[PDB]
């Protein structure tokens, strides 16, 4: 409980607060959005911004379970897991006069080190990983910050804004974070490439795609690329959220169908930037960046 | 009166502007006067200006509060404030104003138990008495009426403030806080590069190697709110009017042999089509007949939904709106309506430019050639 | 010694008028063939080019009147069909590069050229400022 103590001596101020409820860190901002992030491991556990213009206006977006279930859930595994056993150090935190607040987490893993930055804003939340290689070789790696979404009904929710980009059946890449495994979401129709028509993606039924570019046409001087922006529309409490991907090339996309009905009443998916077709290098020296952006326009 | 029914209802389908659409289905409003008085259905028309005056007055007065609510986050402009494109998602924001414009696009879309729904539907079952074609167009605008109400309700009420979407406008985004989402380590005014954005930072795809020959502005959090009681008070007394007229010309509490408060008042009036029958008319028992007009307003409203509620909205069905894919941008749709509504309602209908070509111009030419012959 | 090496297109650079949250502005690659309209482009390459105006009735669909066909032609305007009488009409006090989108044919179906589009100049938080041709850059 003194290292509580010691971070609310160092880095506490308006707006961030630690608690001890395993040490959690709490970034709050002026109109009452309120953010959840574990220090034991990088895992958001809530999130609650303020969507309605009562008195307690602020609405859960994240499906979280026990056992460090859900979420949003940094993941860093070289293929050429690098999370496992890490030892999540706060570097720094930072503050916009209780309008904007963030904090840092530092981490080493053999010659790496992954700097991964939570950031809240009146309308939005931001989760940022970079990757510093410190060695003599260069590495290959894939990542992803997949999050849990929460729908209050399995109807009524899907996805808008990926009309028109090819998608893979793909099994998502595997995290401590899974609520179902990659084995029975089915994993992936293996590889398909079918291109999205209809402009709504329904998340009523069992699926599990990709929505990005082929790695064939991403050699060529101009391709349709990856989407930056995609919305997820939720009919049962009337709320947009939109998700913005940066650094990622990717965008992972699961639902779980009939399985959410053991986990609980509430429906949920599994979405998020994704770097996993393409294996990301990483030269000596350099750097790789990648930013997961959750926002909401309901207040206006 | 018919000629200007069905000119103002399709003169108001696609108009941007909440006050030009009020103007134009007003004076449909007064050709449906014009349309029972052709008849002779003097009570009939007097109903309905009575019940339309208190309901315009009410929209006008919505419409008005809401225009100086969004003037202070879009300016005085009323290219601007006045804008229902730039004007969704006010039912957070004006909540009073959102229950006076409804109740009042209720009332004029012929929905009971309001006030114009009862004028309306017996100006409906004179204009059948009178003659089938003139019934066909008049139910046929009632169901117009509804359309571009409720598409004007949607627009103005229903979504996100489209002026300060995220989606479109750039100027209320995240960057602009001290806060930098990577860290602790950006700052400067940024100059970018076309070319940097071509290569997307992925250095492999330097293939054009050639040509081919601001922060410091700072964001607050506004946010549209109600106008001042003053402005409010009238809404709601004009709300209770649009509530509680209906029941003049209906018999209020009908118990047996009951004559209304219009038709007692107007107890010498002319009335053709039903100079011979004494009937009294009962409270739940005109909207069994009325059930026609009703359906009407509810397909009109029905398209309107489906044309600009929310996607969020539980009435939008996703497998419907994939049924309406359109992928294609499908050209016999493009201008079998959209580009024919459009062009008709922009260009006013073309007569007042046919005005402007035929008569003002030569009539200035007309004032010149004058001049020229007591001159030379 | 080319098997023409591609069949013939043009490449689209989309700048959208809303900046990522990080400050770079967001970039979208497209590649059409030449010959058709702008808005024929944007629209079946699933691109942002009305905004607010996309819904049903809020455009004008090809027909010229509406001012919402407008975008901001940065680069590739030698691809592109100089101002006809209703940009014309439609773009006093505007730029010279702002043109509407509908009232464009992009060059023929065997062109090459790339060009760079701006989406909804209107609502645009950066500005571009070109220096003695070439580097062309954003603020
Ligand atoms: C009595 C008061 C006057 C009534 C209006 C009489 C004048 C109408 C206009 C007219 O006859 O001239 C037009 C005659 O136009 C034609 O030559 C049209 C030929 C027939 C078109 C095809 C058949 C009719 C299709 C109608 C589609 C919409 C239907 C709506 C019905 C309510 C051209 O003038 P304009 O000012 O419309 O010119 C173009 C304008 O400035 C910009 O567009």
């Amino acid at each position: 409980a003194a290292l509580v103590e010691s971070l609310n001596d160092q880095f506490a101020r308006k707006g961030i607060n630690f608690l001890e409820s395993s040490p959690i860190v709490e970034l709050s901002v002026r109109n009452g959005s309120s953010l959840k992030l574990q220090l034991s491991n990088a895992h958001v556990t809530s999130y609650k911004p303020k969507v309605y213009w009562k008195d307690d206006g602020f609405e859960e977006v994240l499906y979280t379970l026990p056992l460090s279930k859900g979420g949003i859930g940094l993941v860093l595994n070289d293929v050429t897991s690098l999370l496992a056993g890490a030892e999540w150090s706060v570097r720094d935190v930072d503050s916009d006069s209780f309008d904007a607040v963030q904090v840092e987490l530092s981490c080493t893993s053999g010659s790496l080190e992954i700097t991964y930055v939570v950031s809240l804003y009146p309308e939005s939340m931001a989760s940022a990983v970079l990757v510093k290689n410190n060695g003599n070789k260069a590495i290959g790696l894939t990542s992803a910050i997949l999050s849990h979404i929460q729908f209050k009904k399995r109807s009524g929710s899907g996805i808008q804004g990926l009309q028109g980009c090819s998608y893979c059946s793909h099994p998502p890449l595997s995290s401590p974070f899974e609520i179902v495994s990659p084995a029975e979401a089915m994993k992936a129709k293996l590889g398909e490439w079918t291109t999205q028509e209809v402009p709504i993606t329904i998340l009523k039924n069992k699926l599990s795609r990709v929505y990005t570019a082929p790695p064939s046409e991403r050699s060529k001087k101009f391709y349709r690329t990856t989407p930056s922006k995609y919305e997820t529309v939720d009919q049962g409490r009337e709320l947009v959220f939109r998700v913005i991907r940066m650094g990622y090339d990717d965008i992972l996309v699961s639902s779980p169908g009939s399985l959410s009905e053991k986990y609980g009443r509430d429906y949920f998916i599994c979405t998020g930037p994704a770097s996993i077709l393409v294996p990301v290098t990483v030269n000596p020296g350099e750097e790789w960046r990648g930013a997961q952006v959750i926002e909401h326009d309901n207040l206006t | 009166g018919i000629i200007t029914v069905l000119l103002g209802a399709t003169l108001a389908l696609a108009q941007k502007d909440i006050k030009r659409s009020l103007a134009y289905y007003t004076m449909s409003q007064l050709g449906y006067m014009m349309l029972a008085l052709g008849m002779g259905s003097y009570r009939t028309a007097l109903f309905h200006l009575i019940t339309h005056a208190y309901s315009k007055a009410l929209l006008f007065l919505a419409s008005g509060s809401l225009i100086h609510s969004m003037g202070t986050i879009v300016g005085y402009s009323p290219d601007k404030s006045q804008n229902m494109v730039l004007m969704g998602g006010l039912t957070k924001h004006v909540p009073i104003t959102k229950t006076s414009f409804l109740i009042g696009t209720l009332s004029l879309c012929g929905i009971p138990p309001l006030a114009c729904f009862w004028s309306k539907d017996e100006i409906l079952n004179d204009s059948w008495v009178y003659s089938p074609i003139f019934a066909i167009i008049a139910y046929f605008t009632a169901g117009l009426t509804a359309f571009y109400m409720f598409r004007i309700y949607l627009l103005t009420f229903e979504g996100h403030l489209n002026f300060f979407c995220k989606n479109y406008s750039g100027k209320k985004s995240s960057s602009f806080y001290s806060i930098s989402l990577w860290g602790k380590k950006e700052l400067k005014t940024i100059n970018q590069k076309i070319s940097l954005l071509n290569l997307l930072t992925m250095n492999n795809k330097e293939r054009a190697s050639f040509f081919s020959k601001y922060f410091e502005n700072k964001n607050i959090s506004l946010y549209p709110y109600e106008s001042d009681n003053t402005m409010l008070f009238p809404l709601i007394i004009l709300i209770m009017f649009t509530l509680f007229v209906g029941f003049i010309g209906i018999p209020f509490n009908q118990e047996g042999m009951d004559l209304d408060i219009l038709t007692k008042w107007l107890t010498p009036s002319i009335n053709l089509l039903h100079s011979n029958s004494e009937n009294f008319v009962d409270w739940y028992e005109f909207v069994i007949n009325a059930i026609f007009s009703i359906s009407i307003a509810f397909f009109g409203i029905f398209i309107a939904f489906f044309f600009y509620k929310p996607i969020y909205s539980s009435l939008k069905n996703f497998d419907l709106i994939n049924s309406f894919d359109k992928r294609g941008q499908k050209r016999i749709l493009g201008d079998n309506i959209i580009t024919i509504i459009y062009n008709w309602s922009a260009n006013r209908g073309y007569i007042d430019a046919f005005y402007s070509t035929f008569l003002i111009k030569g009539i200035r030419s007309l004032s010149e050639l004058v001049s020229f012959f007591d001159r030379r | 010694e080319e098997e023409e090496l591609e069949p013939p297109y043009v490449g689209f650079a989309f700048v959208s008028s809303v900046l990522l949250p990080d400050g770079t502005p967001d970039m979208h690659l497209r590649s059409a063939t030449g010959g058709q309209k702008l808005r024929d482009i944007m629209l079946d390459n699933d691109i942002d080019l009305y905004g607010p105006y996309a819904r049903p009735l809020l455009n004008c669909a090809g027909g010229g009147t509406c001012a919402s066909c407008m975008v901001e032609v940065i680069e590739g305007k030698e691809l592109l069909n100089p101002r006809t009488e209703k940009e014309k009409e439609h773009l006093k006090k505007k730029p010279k590069n702002w043109r509407l989108a509908c009232q464009i044919t992009v060059g023929t179906p065997e062109s090459r050229g790339m060009v760079v589009i701006q989406q909804l100049p209107e609502w645009k938080a950066h500005e571009w400022k070109y220096e003695k041709d070439g580097p062309i850059v954003s603020e």
